[PDB]
RNA sequence: GACGCCCUGCGGCCGCUCAAAAGACCUGAACCCGGCCGGCCGCCGGCCCGCCGGCCCCGUCUCGAAACACGGACCGAGGAGC
RNA sequence: GGCGCGUGGGCCCCUCCUGGUAAGCAGGACGGGCGAGGCGGGACGAUCCGGACGCCGGGCCAGGGUGCGCCGCCGGGGCCC
RNA sequence: CCGCAGAGGCCCCGGGGGCGAAGGCGGCGCGCAGGCCCCGCCGGACCGGCCUCUGGUGCAGAUCUCGGCAGCAGUAGCCGC
């Protein structure tokens, strides 16, 4: 937890998955950011690092903001691993500073299948 | 998906391409003449290979 | 044939097979006696023999009635089975004797640490019904085993 | 932190919608003075609607629901429950984060209250539209504590009025001290460059 | 030998319809064939259906996670013959070979530089 | 199926023969059940695992079956184009 | 050209008809559908509105909608039990 | 094409086996799948990969047949003389 110790941030909330009234897509999470009320203002925060804290382990899980959602300032985010349903309604951090987590924030599909024709060596 | 392919098009046709006989002599001859036709495009050889593929009821 | 095994190696044991007593009543009696000191267990069984204490039923209780002697035990049902009590007293006495003589232990530190009751094959009789029909009239015996040892913990 | 809303002059349905959305996002909200919420429409129509609602009960056993509450706070709570998935764990935890009161009891008299202007009657209804307070309807359908609520609110209001002057003087002194202090001046000047 | 990364289009097995509700129905796959069958129609909530399309890339089909191809043997002669392409093929000793034969086979394989997948078996 | 020790007797323990109790007997599955030890409701999917989303009971005759249409408590073995 | 199977109880929509007071009634006609067509919508439906299907990642968007349940909204003109 | 039982052959000094075969239980791996393989425990004498040949050759249903067995339930009941 000390990797993010004393780093100021803009608060946010995780309000659920991308969905319709028939299907659910847990690859994507919808996040509401404080002080953002319009699609353009969201355009001001695109591609920034975020984190959420697992109520058990205590370790932070990192992700990135991808694109807007709707007209009223919601955004879509992807995490290092997909989130359980128990976290719905918790707080996420949008850090003001710049951190270097390496690849701690890249989704699993991109990590494992960046290029389909990669080679394994020995 | 989502395409129309049954408006001005007919069903495929089935034709013989191999002799169908267990006799190894006929297989050898058919393959040799097929090679010759591949390398020259002559009509005599094409008709010969087709004839060598025919069934016994079609070879009086 | 013993379902109990461990490294305690200071336990007395006894068993009987094909006991001609109801399996459900015997199960209840053995479950009731578990975790007691041997002296208290003997006193309790003798008290049940003359309706001073009761055997609470936790498993086979559909027709068992409510009685005031069962107050404060976790259930309001119980009965006073006598055949089961006699059989269980015999087996417990044998186990205590086996423990005392083999390991020279005294009777003031022995507890009832384990038990197991299993269903057995019974004798078949027949009964007659209306309109010339015949039904079965079988019994429900059991196998019993009791273990006495130093203390649960 | 808990959000405490003063429901005087608010429209019941619009306030319920806002509060339900807030509850589902993980906030704790408390509603005070629920007897002053407003329902649009003539008192006769509102009363007839509520009497009709009270007429539905299980024919073979009235103890099996539905239940019809008469106090304004429970009326408001039921209206909010209508806008929430209360049969699931997610919605069942949301309804446990909500508190509703008639008047302002001691457990909430020390909080900072807010309003929602988008759900207030003086901005939502035309001047000539009829309206009524949930307190009058509740009294007409069986609520027993209207007069007691009024008495307690009067007493508390006078006591609060006594407290305002001390706050006035203390605030004046704090303002003068803050103006005098030098460290705050630097912060204010720094913020003024951003328009804050 | 280096190779492409192995992808498995599906990780779980294809279970037969309704085999969780009856002991008499085994989980091995059968094609559903009823007139009213809901898994034949493939409504939204049902389990997936077998089809060509789940097939593995044929560059890495039958490849073990270690990156080798399996070859089952039972004699020392079987090992010596047909193991000149030791680059891609590993040996697996059959179940019924005894401990003495296993000793001899392991010595020969170690001499020939051939990998043995179940080398630790029957070693107590 | 030695000996020894308990037991008012019924029986029990400990051990003995044997490679092995294989102890009235080869192996010893399923259904059903008792003890101890861990959990809290079925299937599919995502996940740091109990949260979210989806899911009417099959076979059959039938224009049309979840049907208040029929057969089916459960398990094993047998069972119908030669 | 040869050999051969199943089928020979059908029903619904659009528009056009006949008997009947009428009927989710009975009988006919061009085209389409269900039967034998997954998926989204029409709260809910074999047939309606879109779209006809190998297993996946990304983008665009039909039909239908955008207070809260429940993914998604604003601006302008008129009327208003 | 997968699997079952049997027949005719092969299995480089002549296929595997009490240094443990068939079968049973639990767990990995491989295959779109039917299935196959390996490991651990039990068991105690047989077993089969490939080519050709043969068939009384694959079960959820039939108010199916034979055997075993559950809930109901410590229930109904143990009223003539
Ligand atoms: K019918
Ligand atoms: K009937
Ligand atoms: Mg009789
Ligand atoms: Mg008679
Ligand atoms: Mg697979
Ligand atoms: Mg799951
Ligand atoms: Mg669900
Ligand atoms: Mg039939
Ligand atoms: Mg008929
Ligand atoms: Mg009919
Ligand atoms: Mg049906
Ligand atoms: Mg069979
Ligand atoms: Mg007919
Ligand atoms: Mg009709
Ligand atoms: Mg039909
Ligand atoms: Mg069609
Ligand atoms: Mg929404
Ligand atoms: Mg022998
Ligand atoms: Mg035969
Ligand atoms: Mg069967
Ligand atoms: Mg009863
Ligand atoms: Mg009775
Ligand atoms: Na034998
Ligand atoms: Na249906
Ligand atoms: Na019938
Ligand atoms: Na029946
Ligand atoms: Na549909
Ligand atoms: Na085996
Ligand atoms: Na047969």
């Amino acid at each position: 937890m000390e990797e993010i110790k004393g780093k100021t941030f803009l608060p946010a909330i995780f309000v659920g998955y991308q969905r319709s009234r028939a299907k659910q897509r847990e690859n994507v999470a919808l996040v509401k950011v404080s002080g953002i009320y319009t699609r353009a203002e969201t355009d001001k925060v695109l591609g920034r690092l975020i984190a959420i804290i697992h109520s058990k382990s205590g370790k932070p899980i990192f992700g990135k903001i991808c694109r807007p959602h709707g007209n009223s300032g919601m955004v879509r985010a992807r995490f290092y691993t997909n989130l359980p349903g128990q976290l719905m309604g918790h707080k996420v951090r949008v850090f003001y500073d710049n951190i270097d987590v390496g690849d701690r924030a890249t989704p699993k599909y991109e990590r494992l299948y960046g290029n389909p024709n990669a080679t394994v060596t020995y | 998906m989502g395409i129309d392919l049954k408006t001005g098009i007919k069903k495929r046709k089935v034709e013989r391409k191999e002799p169908k006989s267990p006799n190894p002599y006929i297989r050898l001859l058919h393959n040799a003449f097929k090679v010759v036709y591949e390398n020259t495009g002559e009509d005599f050889t094409k008709v010969l290979t087709k004839r060598l593929c025919l069934s016994k009821t079609n070879r009086p | 044939k013993y379902a109990f095994k461990s490294d305690n190696l200071l336990v007395g044991k006894s068993r009987r097979d094909g006991v001609k007593a109801s399996f459900k009543n015997t199960y209840s009696t053995c479950r009731a006696i578990k975790g007691m000191g041997v002296k208290r267990a003997f006193a309790y069984l003798d008290n049940v023999l003359n309706h001073k204490e009761i055997v609470p039923f936790f498993k086979f209780y559909k027709g068992v009635g409510r009685h005031s002697q069962a107050r404060g035990s976790g259930t309001d049902k119980g009965r006073w089975p006598e055949k089961s009590v006699v059989v269980v007293k015999d087996i417990l006495k044998q186990a205590v004797s086996n423990a005392k003589h083999a390991h020279k232990k005294e009777e003031d530190e022995l507890y009832v640490i384990s038990y197991c009751v299993n269903r057995a094959r019974g004798r078949r009789r027949r009964t007659f019904r209306a309109h010339g029909r015949i039904s079965k009239y079988e019994s429900q015996p059991c196998h019993v085993e009791l273990i006495v040892g130093p203390k649960p913990l | 932190s808990r959000i405490v809303i003063d429901c005087k002059g608010h429209i019941l349905g619009r306030l319920s919608a806002i509060v339900a959305k807030e509850l589902l996002h993980g906030h704790e909200v408390a509603l005070v003075r629920c007897e002053k919420a407003i329902i649009s429409g003539a008192f006769r129509d509102v009363k007839a609607h509520y009497l009709k609602k009270m007429h539905k009960r299980t024919n073979f056993n009235h103890l099996r629901g539905p239940f019809h509450f008469r106090a304004p706070a429970e009326i408001v709570r039921r209206t909010i429950r209508g806008m929430i998935p209360y049969k699931t764990v997610r919605g069942s935890d949301a309804m446990s984060r909500l508190r509703v009161y008639d008047g302002i009891p001691p457990c909430c008299a020390r909080y900072k209250r807010v309003v929602c202007p988008s759900a207030m009657a003086y901005l939502c209804l035309r001047p000539e539209r009829r309206r009524c307070e949930v307190g009058r309807v509740a009294h007409e359908i069986g609520w027993q504590h209207a007069a007691d609520v009024e008495r307690y609110e009067k007493r508390r209001l006078e006591e609060c009025d006594k407290w305002y002057q001390d706050k006035i003087q203390i605030d004046k002194k704090i303002a003068e001290a803050a103006e005098k202090d030098a460290e705050l001046q630097r912060i204010n000047a720094e913020l003024a460059k951003y328009g804050y | 030998l280096p190779h492409k990364i192995i992808i498995k289009k599906r990780k779980n097995k294809f279970i037969r319809f309704q085999s969780e509700r009856f002991v008499r129905v085994k989980p091995s796959w059968r094609k559903p064939r009823g007139i009213d069958s809901p898994m034949r129609h493939q409504y939204r909530g049902q389990r997936p259906m077998v089809s060509i399309g789940y097939g593995s890339d044929k560059e890495t089909r039958f490849m073990l996670p270690c990156g080798f191809f399996k070859h089952r043997i039972s004699t020392v002669h079987e090992l010596k013959t047909l193991f000149m392409n030791n680059k891609t093929h590993a040996a697996q000793i059959a179940h019924g070979v005894s401990a003495r034969s296993r000793k001899q086979i392991l010595e020969e394989a170690k001499k020939m530089g051939v990998r043995v997948l179940n080398a630790d078996a029957k070693l107590r």
